[PDB]
């Protein structure tokens, strides 16, 4: 145990992997997390940018929860996202070996170096949308 | 899958035509078919329904544009709601696609492959491409018709 | 089926025999 | 084994609906074929009542009798029969209906002695019709459950519409 993606550091300490079952859902729950994190930090930059169709007037930034068109959008978005994670969607994870949806697109390998970049990448992108949102809501 | 040539989705034009290369194992191309099948349904009647709801409409629904602004009417609403509902009946009930015994066969519901049909290699690429062609279709008429405010007529 | 599922086969879906799972859960 | 294997019973929505509480099919074996020629009358009879309950209002038959705007589903009949005997457009509708009636005996003979179960109701129409034997089956059983429903809900909307005024489509107050 403990010798999957774990670079600059080992083993984090008061780890509260246990047995191997949980070790598995803390990694799914990790991975998703992350993942999210990373889209979020997108979707901020990108929302800095452009705006969707008749999204224009919607602010930017957080404040599209409590605007009209960002709260359907929202809550659209909620809930599609409930669709992709109940399993409907066709390309579910492995019981096993979390945080590996099938590869929907083929973009290519998968190997131990690829896992280590992609969960530290949404390692930093966890504290970059958390600092951003923390950010936003402190100073307006 | 090494060879999927035979597959429906074949056509003349282009031979099993894909550059990307993302199905090409038997589950993803039974995955991705699955899903090009809906997508093309899908496409196969909004089409229609855009040319058929501009020139009529059910009782209750006459104040409704019939375009793309449909959605705004509140008796749309209601029934772009109504709609939301039997398609989620049809679709974690009916026709589901797990329950699918393959990518798009719900069990053939009007025996159609028995009467003015067949499920014949054929008929599962007409349909196929009749999707490909109404899906790229609706995209473009709700498209223009956004950058230029017409309806499906054009 | 399988043998772990038959442990609840016979009481879900619309009718009794059926095992509604769109999911596969 | 059941009725007497006419189309009817199979091709349901779970396959077999065997729909016979009151043995009437068991009871009288020898009106089986006018049962079934009797529901298909009704079917196709109900069907056309819908659609012509519906389309009087886009549009009315070309002489000038049936024009009048008031001519609801519960005014046509009595306006229509007109002065008389034998002088209206529903007494033409009458005649015209005895004709195609007086096909069926041709084909039937005179007192319905042919009418066997396997020819019940078929009046020789081939035209868009499946090929195989298992399709006409199948558009058989189309035709039972549209003429089924369109009994029902000729009846629904005529009882409607005369309850609440409301003889036009929605058929609800
Ligand atoms: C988990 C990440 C995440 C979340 C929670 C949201 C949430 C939201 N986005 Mg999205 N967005 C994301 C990632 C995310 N986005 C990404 C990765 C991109 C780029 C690929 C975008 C690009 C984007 C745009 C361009 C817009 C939104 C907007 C919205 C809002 C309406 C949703 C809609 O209409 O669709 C909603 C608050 C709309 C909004 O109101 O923005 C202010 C909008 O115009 N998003
Ligand atoms: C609704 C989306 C959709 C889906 C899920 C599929 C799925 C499929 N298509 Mg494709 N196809 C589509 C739309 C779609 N198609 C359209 C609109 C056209 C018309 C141009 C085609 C034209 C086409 C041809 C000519 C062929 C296929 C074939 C295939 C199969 C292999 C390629 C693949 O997996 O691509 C999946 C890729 C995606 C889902 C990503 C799409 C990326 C962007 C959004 C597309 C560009 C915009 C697979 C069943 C091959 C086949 O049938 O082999 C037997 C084949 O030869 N397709
Ligand atoms: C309550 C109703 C209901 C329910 C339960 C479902 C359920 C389902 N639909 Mg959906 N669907 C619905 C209404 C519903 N649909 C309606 C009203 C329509 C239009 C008439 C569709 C059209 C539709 C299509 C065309 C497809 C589905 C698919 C699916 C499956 C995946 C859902 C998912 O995770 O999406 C997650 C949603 C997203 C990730 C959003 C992505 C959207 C952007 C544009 C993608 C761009 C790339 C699932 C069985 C898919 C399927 O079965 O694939 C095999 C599929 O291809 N549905
Ligand atoms: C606590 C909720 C719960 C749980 C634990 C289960 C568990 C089960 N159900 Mg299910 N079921 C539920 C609720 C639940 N059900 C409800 C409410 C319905 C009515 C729609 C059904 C209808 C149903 C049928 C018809 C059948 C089953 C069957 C089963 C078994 C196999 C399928 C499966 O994997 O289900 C696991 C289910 C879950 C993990 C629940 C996931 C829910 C997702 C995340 C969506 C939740 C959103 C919801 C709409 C709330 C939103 C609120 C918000 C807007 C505020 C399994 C024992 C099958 C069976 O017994 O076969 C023998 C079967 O045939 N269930
Ligand atoms: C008045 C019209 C009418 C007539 C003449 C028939 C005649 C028939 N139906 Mg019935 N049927 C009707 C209306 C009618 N149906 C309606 C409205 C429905 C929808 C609810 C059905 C639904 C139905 C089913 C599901 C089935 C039948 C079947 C039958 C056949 C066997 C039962 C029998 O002997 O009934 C004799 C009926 C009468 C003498 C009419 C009495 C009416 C009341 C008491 C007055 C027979 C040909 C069975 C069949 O086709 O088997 C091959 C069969 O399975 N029918
Ligand atoms: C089978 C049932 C049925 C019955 C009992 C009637 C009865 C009637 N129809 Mg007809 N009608 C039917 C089916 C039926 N229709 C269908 C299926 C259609 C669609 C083509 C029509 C279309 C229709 C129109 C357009 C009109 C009628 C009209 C009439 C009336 C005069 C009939 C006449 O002169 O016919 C001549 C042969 C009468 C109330 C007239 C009327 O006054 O309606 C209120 C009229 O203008 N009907
Ligand atoms: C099979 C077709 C069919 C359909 C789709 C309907 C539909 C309807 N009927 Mg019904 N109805 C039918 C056959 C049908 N009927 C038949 C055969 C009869 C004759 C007995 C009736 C006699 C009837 C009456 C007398 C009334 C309805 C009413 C209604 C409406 C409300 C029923 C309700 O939910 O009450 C829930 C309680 C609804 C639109 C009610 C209404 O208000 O209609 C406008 C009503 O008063 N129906
Ligand atoms: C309506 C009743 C129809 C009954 C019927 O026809 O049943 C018939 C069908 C089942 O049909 C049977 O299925 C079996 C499956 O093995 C059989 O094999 C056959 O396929 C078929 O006979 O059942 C349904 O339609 C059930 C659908 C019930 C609707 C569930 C709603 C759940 C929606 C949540 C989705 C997630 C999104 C969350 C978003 C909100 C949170 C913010
Ligand atoms: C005692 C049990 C019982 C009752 C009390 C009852 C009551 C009602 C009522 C009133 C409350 C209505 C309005 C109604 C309507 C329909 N019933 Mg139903 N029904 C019962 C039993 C069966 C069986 C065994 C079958 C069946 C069917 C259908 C079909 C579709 C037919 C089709 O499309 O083939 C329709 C429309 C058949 C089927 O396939 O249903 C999908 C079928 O096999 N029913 N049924
Ligand atoms: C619950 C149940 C079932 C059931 C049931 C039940 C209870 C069914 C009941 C059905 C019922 C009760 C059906 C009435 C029809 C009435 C009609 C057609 C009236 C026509 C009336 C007409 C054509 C009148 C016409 C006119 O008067 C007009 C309008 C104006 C006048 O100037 C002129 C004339 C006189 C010409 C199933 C589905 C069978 C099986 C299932 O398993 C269990
Ligand atoms: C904003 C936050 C909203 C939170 C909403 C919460 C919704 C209600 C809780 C839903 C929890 C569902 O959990 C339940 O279904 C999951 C669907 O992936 C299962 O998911 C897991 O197990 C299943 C095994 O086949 C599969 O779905 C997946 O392979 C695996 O990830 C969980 O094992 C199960 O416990």
């Amino acid at each position: 145990e403990a010798g999957v993606t774990a670079p600059l550091g080992y083993f984090d300490p008061a780890g509260f992997v246990q047995d191997e079952e949980s070790f598995l859902n803390l990694r799914r729950a990790e991975i998703k997390h992350g993942r999210v994190a990373m889209m979020a930090a997108l979707g901020l930059l990108v929302q800095s940018l452009i705006k969707l169709p008749g999204f224009d007037s919607v602010p930017a930034g957080l404040g599209a929860q409590w605007t009209a068109p960002g709260d359907a959008g929202l809550w659209t978005v909620v809930v599609l996202c409930g669709f992709f994670e109940t399993g409907l969607n066709q390309w579910r994870e492995d019981p096993k070996q979390p945080g590996n949806f099938g590869d929907p697109m083929n973009l290519g390998n998968y190997t131990m170096e690829m896992r280590n970049k992609e969960l530290n990448n949404g390692r930093i992108a966890m504290f970059a949308v958390m600092g951003i949102i923390s950010a936003e809501i402190y100073t307006g | 899958e090494f060879n999927g040539a035979d597959m429906p989705g074949a056509t003349a034009p282009l031979g099993w035509f894909d550059p990307l290369g993302l199905g090409k194992t038997e589950e993803r191309f039974n995955k991705m078919r699955a899903a090009e099948l809906k997508h093309g349904r899908v496409a196969m009647m909004a089409s229609l329904g855009c040319v058929v709801q501009h020139w009529a409409k059910f009782p209750g629904f006459e104040s409704a544009p019939a375009g793309l602004g449909a959605l705004s009417n509140p008796a749309a609403l209601g029934g772009m709601g109504a709609l939301f509902l039997g398609c989620g009946v049809l679709e974690l009930g009916f026709w589901s696609d797990e329950a699918a015994k393959e990518p798009g066969n719900f069990g053939d519901p009007a025996n159609f492959s028995a009467e003015y049909g067949a499920y014949s290699k054929e008929f599962r690429d007409k349909e196929i491409n009749h999707g490909r062609m109404a899906m790229m279709a609706i995209i473009g008429q709700l498209s223009a018709e956004a950058v230029t405010g017409m309806d499906a007529a054009q | 089926l399988t043998p772990a599922q038959e442990s609840i086969a016979g009481t879900g879906g619309p009718f009794p025999e059926n095992f509604w799972d769109p999911a596969g859960i | 084994e059941f009725a007497a294997g006419m189309a009817g019973s199979k091709l349901h929505g779970w396959g077999e609906y065997q729909f016979d509480p009151a043995g009437f099919a068991t009871s009288y074996p020898e009106l089986l074929g006018w049962f079934r020629e009797s529901e298909l009358k009704h079917g196709r009879v109900a069907m056309l009542a819908y659609v012509g309950l519906i389309v009087p209002d886009a549009f009315r038959l070309p002489f000038e009798e049936v024009q009048d705007s008031s001519l609801d589903l519960l005014s046509a009949h009595n306006k229509l029969i007109g002065p008389g005997l034998g002088e209206g457009p529903m007494w033409w509708l009458l005649l015209a209906c005895g004709v195609i009636e007086s096909f069926r005996f041709k084909q039937v003979g005179l007192a319905f002695e042919s009418l066997t179960t396997e020819n019940a109701g078929d009046l020789g129409l081939r035209m868009f019709a499946p090929s195989s034997a298992e399709g006409m089956e199948s558009m058989k059983m189309k035709e039972l459950k549209n003429g089924r429903l369109a009994m029902l809900a000729i009846g629904g909307a005529l009882t409607q519409g005369v309850l609440f005024n409301a003889h036009h489509f929605p058929f609800m107050s």
